[PDB]
């Protein structure tokens, strides 16, 4: 049948590749309004160029929209279908089932396509959020109905893969990269449901016509349930990446099995029961249960700062093998030269400011500063524009030979980082601005070039916001020419493709075996997990569904 | 180095969960002493107070623009404000300084933001729900109202103010 | 060897920005009050 006996050994490279590819597709076209947003908050009308290239587009707000459901629903959801099954599945040497695995791929192209359609034609602009009673095509409701149910088809695909092997390995603990995407399609599932039984009861009937009315702080509350974790949904993949990957290609080794293994545990656990920090200006929402999600959302900052520590640690412990020195001898050491190496790494120099940003926004009060103004488009943008996407893109160089065969000259070797720390410089120039006009109040979500006298006091962070907006064009368009270019001239030659990608190993332990052992009652801690969202939601969720007001659609656009 | 190495990080991972669990309960803490002085009242009330949208700017308080800072104290003052696509009702508001005004806003239509700018009130404004927040203007002037919630292509345009009469 | 200095280091820059960014925030909250 082939002329590339590539997928007839191994066809889990013949699915995940297009689960990437649709990926970096999306993620090309949303962001291509980035820098157009960009400058809107620079204070400069891009627009009457951008509606003339793409002539399809009718308001700064569509785009807006295209640049939020393309880059954040649908790459970040496509990048970990791939690696979260993939990864486990090689780590096994196991193939995943593939009527499933082929299927599951087709809910998301199908799905995507229907949605995208709405979108272009400007019938649907009510923003990746999509709060009612703002009032969509039906179309676009089942888009992400679908495009999102295709993350139960995987979870399956993984889970699958773990009942088969402990069928055969019986009596030996599970292998790490499957131990963690285990816990992560199930924490997904607890998740999960926020934004399905919002699509399902309430956004479906009403956008299909089979009610007038949705209740809006209920449509809300339900999204938040999903909405949280969605974000960690996007970023233990490259936590995953980090974990397993990173200290090799960066010349060392995990240092702790279990460290990593825990840091996955409490995001099972805290990952769902924290939707209230997006609610704190709801009104209906009992003050109390804002403090509580607020406790709990501080809670889960605990698993990213240890990853801190264990992560830095074994870029350390790599650095003075590389006959680093300095108290910073260690970080020259590094492999600067790899952009599997650079991408993740100044990912996590990004992931800094970010981190803090989350926790100002986390505490309950503090976020009367800060709410909707600008600096939450800060805030994230250093968290997903950055980590969860320069760990993507840089994921180009060592998961794509992998898959496709194709090596890397040291041509795009070169592109390569051109890109990153373009990408990077950007994201770190329009960090500042888009945080800063934040306190000055800013509002995100505006197209406040239309109104050029309104916030003289952002003059300078505006610059920044321009500037940034030069760089990180400059920045996609050398990832367009080395996404098609890394792909397209012709280097299909036999050998190096077959992999176990590089798997780094770890340090062990006596104390090791006995933790390992406590953290693997996954139907154990799949309960406290479900015991958390219920105990927490539930008694609230009660109340707003005893007084389910609905109140009228609207288009307003 | 190398299973030696292996056993110093269990301990520094120990100080870094002991330390780090640590400055945030100073958080959980300092936000507490927040939570309880005045500085809190721009917390939306905990009630739902439910109202029907499409009646609302025809009859109720939030249909005469006129009659909406109602005294309320020798000192408390409600204000009717409804919000709109488009603005605010009413343009202007005018409270007193040194003085408590109490909030009360809804939607007809749309999900808005009221962040009146300068200050910490900021709450969404739901169409159907009536959100209710405290403040008190110690020093008076212009203070002018955005909506930083997306409601269509008015949006980056919706203001309004609060006079506070010195 | 002996020491994770350069681990810390970074942990500590962590700390530090962690703490410039909620001590700044609070006083704007309160600057607000
Ligand atoms: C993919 C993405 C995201 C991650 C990850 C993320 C992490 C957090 N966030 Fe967030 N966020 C909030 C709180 C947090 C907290 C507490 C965390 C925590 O999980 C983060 C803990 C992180 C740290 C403690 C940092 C650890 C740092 C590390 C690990 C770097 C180490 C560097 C090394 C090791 C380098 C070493 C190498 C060398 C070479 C030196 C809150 C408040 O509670 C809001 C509400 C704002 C509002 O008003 O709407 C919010 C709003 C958002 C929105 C806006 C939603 C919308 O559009 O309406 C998005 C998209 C988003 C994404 C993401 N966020 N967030
Ligand atoms: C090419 C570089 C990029 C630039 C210049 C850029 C710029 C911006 C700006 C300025 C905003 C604020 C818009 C507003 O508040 O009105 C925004 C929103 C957003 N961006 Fe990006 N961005 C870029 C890349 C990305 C990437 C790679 C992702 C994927 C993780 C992403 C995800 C988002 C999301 C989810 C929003 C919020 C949508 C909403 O407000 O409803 N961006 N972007
Ligand atoms: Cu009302 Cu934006
Ligand atoms: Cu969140």
């Amino acid at each position: 049948s082939e002329i590339s006996r590539v997928y007839e050994a191994y066809p889990e490279k013949k699915a995940t590749l297009y689960f990437l590819v649709l990926g970096f597709l999306a993620l090309i076209v949303g962001s291509l309004f980035g820098p157009f947003q960009a400058l809107n908050y620079g204070n400069v009308d891009a627009y009457p160029l951008l509606k003339r290239l793409l002539p399809f587009v009718q308001s700064y707000y569509q785009g807006l929209t295209l640049h939020g459901v393309l880059n954040a629903i649908v790459f970040t959801q496509l990048f970990a279908q791939a690696i979260m099954v993939y990864l486990p599945a090689r780590e096994l040497n196991m193939r995943p089932n593939m009527g499933l695995m082929w299927l599951s791929w087709w809910m998301a192209f199908i799905g995507l396509v229907v949605a995208a359609l709405p979108l272009l034609a400007n019938e649907a602009t009510v923003l990746y959020t999509f709060y009612p009673p703002l009032k969509g095509h039906w179309a676009f409701y089942l888009g992400a109905s679908v495009f999102v149910l295709s993350t139960w088809v995987s979870i399956y695909i993984v889970l699958d893969l773990w009942r088969r092997w402990k069928a055969a390995n019986p009596g030996k603990v599970t292998p790490l990269v499957t131990y963690m995407a285990v816990v992560f399609w199930l924490m997904w599932f607890l998740a999960s449901l926020g934004l399905v039984l919002e699509a399902v009861l309430f956004l479906l009937p009403w956008s299909f016509g089979l009610v007038e009315g949705v209740d809006p702080l209920v449509a809300r509350t339900l999204f938040w349930w999903t909405g949280h974790p969605i974000v960690y949904f996007w970023l233990l993949p490259a936590y995953a990446i980090i974990y397993t990957i990173l200290p090799k290609q960066a010349g060392g080794r995990l240092v702790s099995d279990p460290m990593a293994r825990l840091a996955f545990l409490l995001f099972l656990l805290l990952s769902t029961p924290v939707g209230f920090h997006h609610q704190f200006a709801d009104p209906g929402i009992d003050p109390t249960w804002k403090m509580i999600h607020s406790v709990l959302t501080l809670f889960v900052a605990v698993p990213s700062l240890m990853t801190a520590f264990t992560v830095a640690a074994s870029l350390e412990f790599a650095g003075r093998l590389r006959g680093g020195r300095g108290l910073f001898g260690w970080i020259r050491a590094l492999p600067w030269d790899n952009p599997a190496f650079v991408a993740p790494v100044l990912g996590l120099l990004g992931f800094i400011p970010g981190g803090a940003g989350g926790i100002v926004n986390a505490s309950f009060t503090l976020d009367y500063v800060v709410h909707n103004t600008a600096w939450v488009p800060g805030h994230f943008h250093l968290q997903v524009a950055s980590l969860v996407t320069l760990t993507a893109m840089g994921s180009l160089y060592w998961l794509l030979p992998n898959l496709t065969g194709k090596p890397i000259s040291d041509a795009q070797r070169r592109l390569g980082l051109a890109v990153v720390w373009l990408w990077f410089l950007g994201m770190m120039i329009m960090a500042v601005g888009l945080h800063w006009a934040g306190l000055l109040n800013v509002p995100r979500r505006a197209y406040i070039a239309q109104v050029p006298d309104a916030y003289p006091h952002a003059a300078v962070p505006m610059v920044f916001n321009v500037l940034a907006g030069i760089v990180l064009l400059v920045a996609l368009l050398l990832f367009i020419y080395g996404l098609f270019s890394v792909l397209l001239s012709r280097e299909r030659k036999p050998e190096l493709a077959e992999a176990p990608l590089p798997f780094a190993e770890v340090i062990s332990g006596p104390e090791d075996r006995r933790l390992v052992l406590a953290m693997d009652r996954i139907g154990f801690w799949f309960a406290v997990a479900a015991i958390l969202v219920v105990l927490a939601y539930g008694p609230t969720l009660v109340q707003l569904f005893g007084h389910l007001n609905p109140v009228p659609g609207w288009r307003l656009w | 180095d190398q299973h030696k190495a292996h056993k110093a990080i269990l301990a520094y991972e120990k100080g870094w969960l002991a330390f780090s669990l640590a400055m945030l309960f100073v958080f959980i803490a300092l936000i507490a002493y927040t939570l309880a002085t005045h500085t809190a009242g721009v917390i939306p009330a905990g009630k739902l107070e439910r109202v029907d949208p499409t009646t609302v700017r025809q009859e109720g308080p939030w249909a005469d623009p006129a009659q909406a800072v109602v005294q309320t104290g020798p000192n408390q003052y409600t204000v009717y404000v409804l919000a709109f696509a488009f603005g605010y009702q009413p343009n202007p508001i005018e409270v007193p300084q040194g003085a408590e005004i109490v909030f009360k806003i809804t939607s007809p239509d749309v999900i808005h933001g009221f962040h009146v700018e300068g200050t910490n009130i900021n709450v969404e404004v739901l169409p159907g729900e009536v959100s209710t927040v405290r403040y008190t203007f110690k020093r008076p002037g212009e203070y002018r109202i955005i909506c930083n919630q997306y409601c269509g292509l008015g949006h980056q345009n919706m203001f309004g103010t609060i006079v506070v009469k010195e | 060897e002996e020491k994770p200095k350069g681990a810390l280091a970074v942990i500590l820059v962590l700390t530090l920005t962690i703490l410039v960014f909620w001590l700044g925030v609070y006083a704007v909250f309160f600057a607000r009050g």
